[PDB]
């Protein structure tokens, strides 16, 4: 996990080939690619409750919130076991509305 | 890593918070707080220099 310190990138893995007096490293690495832009915020405000995602940022793509994982996006619609909650929707700058959805209930029809 | 991408500075924190084992909502509940003391601290190094 030290940065560069086996190549440009995410270290995947590393292979040995030997030289005459030295050795060549041949460095496999992870390069991120073709990003898009979107509009973020730190936390979502329901029921006056303040919400957070696990791991993974809050994105918006024009209209709908998801949460996504920080370095591939792979969008997913904001659950309950996606979050978690502290506090109200009153001390986070640049906190946003929007509907945070349980499985149970919508089960328990 | 690769090319530059943009993200908030405070978003940025709570990441960096996150890598050290605190949750980020301690960030951003405190948000104002611990940028009044990374000011403070800055001021007293000129000070110092
Ligand atoms: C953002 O993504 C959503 C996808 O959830 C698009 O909204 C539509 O949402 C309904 C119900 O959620 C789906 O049935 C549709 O298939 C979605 N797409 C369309 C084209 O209707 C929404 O269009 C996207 N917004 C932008 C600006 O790209
Ligand atoms: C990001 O910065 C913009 C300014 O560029 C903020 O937008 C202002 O918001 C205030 C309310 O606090 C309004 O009174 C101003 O009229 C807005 N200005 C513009 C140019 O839109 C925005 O609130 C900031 N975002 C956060 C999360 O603080
Ligand atoms: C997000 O939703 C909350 C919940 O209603 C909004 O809080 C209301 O804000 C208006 C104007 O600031 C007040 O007149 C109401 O009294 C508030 N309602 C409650 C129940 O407190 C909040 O304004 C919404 N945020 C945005 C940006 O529209
Ligand atoms: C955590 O520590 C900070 C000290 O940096 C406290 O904030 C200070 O509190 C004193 C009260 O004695 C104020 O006079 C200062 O102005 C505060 N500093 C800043 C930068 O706001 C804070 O109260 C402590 N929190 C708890 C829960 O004890
Ligand atoms: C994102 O938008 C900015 C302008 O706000 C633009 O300069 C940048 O090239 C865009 N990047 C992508 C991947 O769309």
């Amino acid at each position: 996990k030290r940065v560069d310190f086996c190549g440009k990138g995410y270290h995947l893995m590393s292979f040995p080939q030997s030289a005459p007096h030295g050795v060549v490293f041949l460095h496999v690495t992870y390069v991120p690619a073709q990003e898009k832009n979107f509009t973020t915020a730190p936390a979502i405000c329901h029921d006056g409750k303040a919400h957070f995602p696990r791991e993974g940022v809050f994105v918006s793509n024009g209209t709908h919130w998801f949460v996504t994982q920080r370095n591939f996006y792979e969008p997913q619609i904001i659950t309950t076991d996606n979050t978690f909650v502290s506090g109200n929707c009153d001390v986070v700058i640049g906190i946003v509305n929007n509907t945070v959805y349980d499985p149970l209930q919508p089960e328990l029809d | 890593a690769g090319a530059a991408l943009q993200i908030p500075f405070a978003m940025q924190m709570a990441y960096r918070f996150n890598g050290i084992g605190v949750t980020q909502n301690v960030l951003y509940e405190n948000q104002k707080l611990i940028a009044n003391q990374f000011n403070s601290a800055i001021g007293k190094i000129q000070d110092s220099l």
